């Protein structure tokens, strides 16, 4: 509910990166929160937004995205290169109980640390 | 800042204890840590490290029971010396409990 | 797999010794903590040359993967007590 | 890889529900694999399906979902009611390095367990 400075923990092939989010308000036209890490520059800043919805049915999205950078020798700035987007979409409807619900978000969650995304991802191998 | 390790001493081979950890104002949250205890030989045992917010669990090679278990609700933790790590990740740690 | 030699102390004026050596892989992460008989250790200098607050300028040590020497100071004061050497890679890490 | 029994662990609100998968095979017209529980009727069964793909640029899809039903009282056969849909899509380019890529992963996967996402999909609090 009330959003803070969400930290997370031991992340990214070896547990050994560690990573700290501070708020960066509501867009009050769509209601999406936003959550960025406190980088150097703003446009190299690793974002995070989530956004829960209101009916039809339910809708929650969670859109995250980190750039990377390398400095070009014509300019003294930092240019932004390539990105790598994701984003997670849960779609519930109106008489979906607790349980149920945390029944999806702990699934995925425990199946991304699975060793067939492991593979699915980090090698892009197919199944 | 300190934290304090809590448990029985009389076990019987067989059965099962559940040490309690209590912590003292680092928040709980934001900081990993891990168990290692002793022998009367030998100080640097095993690790069962936790992560931040329990999602990388890992045992050591002992593993049978001896399960790591986080709550955030009296800032304690609970398993069935009792130290942590710093703020950025890593694997060395530096407070500890009795 | 880590090993440091044998115990000793020599003098209470001199320098000593310790070497942590490891046959797994390199490392640039090695650290060292400190075991006085009454309470749970206490770190020192770990990922490398930091020497966080707390312990003297005295202390120090040097290496990188497979070798790794821990060295201190002639008229080092008294109250020994052992030292242990552990790492940050792969997870049982002793 | 090559796709087997992926099992998973302590699972959905308090850690006491585990849960297998077999594989169903690859659908040749698109490649998407698909994993399924050994439930009894196979109108309800947890189906989780992932899909790597070719170029452009890279694109990796995981689509979840879990249906519920009850017993209607006119019908002898349980008739299926409600679903809970959730998706992942991510996506990179040419140039991203192996560590760059798993890095997005974990922290998704991290960040799921947060205790901002366990107040925003158990309530559907807004932030």
């Amino acid at each position: 509910a009330k959003l803070e400075t969400v930290t997370l923990g031991n992340i990214g092939k070896d547990g050994k990166q560690t990573l700290v989010l501070n708020p960066r308000g509501v867009n009050p036209t769509n209601g999406v929160a936003s959550l960025s890490q406190a980088g150097a520059v703003p446009a190299l800043e690793k974002r995070v937004t989530v956004s829960v919805s209101q009916p039809k049915n339910y809708k929650v999205q969670v859109k995250i995205q980190n750039p990377t950078a390398c400095t070009a020798n014509g300019s003294c700035d930092p240019s932004v290169t390539r990105q790598a987007y994701a984003d997670v979409t849960f779609s519930f409807t109106q008489y979906s109980t607790d349980e149920e619900r945390a029944f999806v978000r702990t699934e995925l969650a425990a199946l991304l640390a699975s060793p067939l995304l492991i593979d699915a991802i980090d090698q892009l191998n197919p199944a | 800042v300190q934290l304090v390790e809590s448990g029985g001493g009389l076990v019987q081979p067989g059965g099962s204890l559940k040490l309690s950890c209590a912590a003292s104002g680092f928040t709980f949250s934001d900081y990993g840590m891990a168990w290692v205890r002793q022998a009367p030989r030998k100080g640097p045992e095993w690790v069962a490290f936790i992560s931040n917010l329990a999602y990388s669990i890992y045992y050591a090679d002992t593993v049978t029971g001896r399960f790591t278990i986080s709550r955030e609700n009296a800032k304690n933790t609970l398993y069935l010396y009792c130290a942590r790590q710093n703020f950025d990740s890593s694997f060395y740690f530096d407070y500890w409990g009795r | 797999v880590t090993q440091s030699p044998a115990s000793l102390s020599v003098a209470t004026g001199e320098k000593v010794t310790i070497r942590c050596i490891t046959s797994t892989d390199i490392d640039d992460d090695m650290n060292w903590y400190q075991q006085k008989p009454g309470e749970p250790p206490k770190l020192l200098i770990s990922e490398g040359n930091t020497l966080r607050p707390g312990v003297p300028s005295r202390f120090s040590s040097s290496g990188y993967g497979t070798d790794f020497v821990f060295t201190i100071e002639n008229t080092l004061s008294e109250d020994v007590a052992d030292y242990y050497c552990l790492q940050s890679d792969n997870m049982p890490l002793t």
